[PDB]
Formats: structure tokens, C-alpha cells, sequence
């Protein structure tokens, strides 16, 4: 159900700048990533077309 | 054009848009953490 | 069960002359097509027949 006809799709820009850290072995004590997660500022909207007679 | 009634772009300004979370386009089912078990 | 002995089957005739509107984008303001539902006018009647000994 769309509440006042419009449907907005929220999207996840560029998904492989999210930094994470991992060890093979022997953990040592540098610094970590430090990352967000960015949005899209247009994303696409959907508003219901008519059907009528 | 001579408009007979209200138009919509003037008539959404007093309406709320339905808003999802954020899609992630990597995210996988990830069936290999479900298969093994767990100790 | 046919009451009677009779059975007739109404049709639709010409289901293409339905007019619909369907709108793709930034609907207006132009007036709506108006149409109706036609029958046939002659449409096949069935009557039982007798097999008997």
C-alpha cells in the first residue's frame, strides 16, 4: 500500500567505500577504518498512474 | 493552459511520501552461515 | 440441470470496441472515454435431446 500515492526507494550509494578490517593472524594494535554508509540524494519515486473509463 | 481545477505538483506539496530503508545491492543469502554449525 | 429443456449461452460481442484510458505520465485534464458492454442478439439455444428404447 502507497499511503498519499507516492513511493520513494531509498538506495545505498557506492557500497565498496565501506572499509572493515580483518586478520589473518597474530592481531596487533593499529589503528581501524573508520567508514559510513551514503545514500542516494535523488533516489527514484514511484507515483500511481490511472486506469479508467 | 487554462486549468480548470487543482494540479497535482501544487497538490502533493500537502502530502506524505511512503519512504523505504535503504537497499543494499550486496547483500547475499548467505547460505554458508546457514549450512555449517556452530561451536 | 437445465429447468426446462432449454439452455441458451449469452456472448459478448465485439469485447475490442471497450475503450480504456491508461495514463504513463503527468495526467491531465481531457475528458474520459465512454462505452458499454455489447450482447449478440441471436445467441445459441440448447435443447436436450432423447435417447430412448
Amino acid at each position: 500500500p502507497v499511503e498519499a500515492g507516492i513511493y520513494r526507494v531509498n538506495r545505498v550509494v557506492n557500497p565498496d567505500r565501506v572499509a572493515i578490517h580483518s586478520e589473518a593472524g597474530a592481531g596487533t594494535e593499529e589503528p581501524l577504518p573508520e567508514t559510513y554508509v551514503d545514500y542516494e540524494t535523488h533516489p527514484r519515486e514511484y507515483t500511481l498512474r490511472s486506469i479508467s473509463t | 493552459n487554462e486549468s480548470q481545477a487543482l494540479g497535482d505538483l501544487a497538490a502533493r506539496q500537502l502530502a506524505n511520501a511512503t519512504k523505504t530503508v535503504p537497499q543494499l545491492s550486496t547483500i547475499t543469502p548467505r547460505f554458508l552461515l546457514h549450512l555449517l554449525s556452530w561451536v
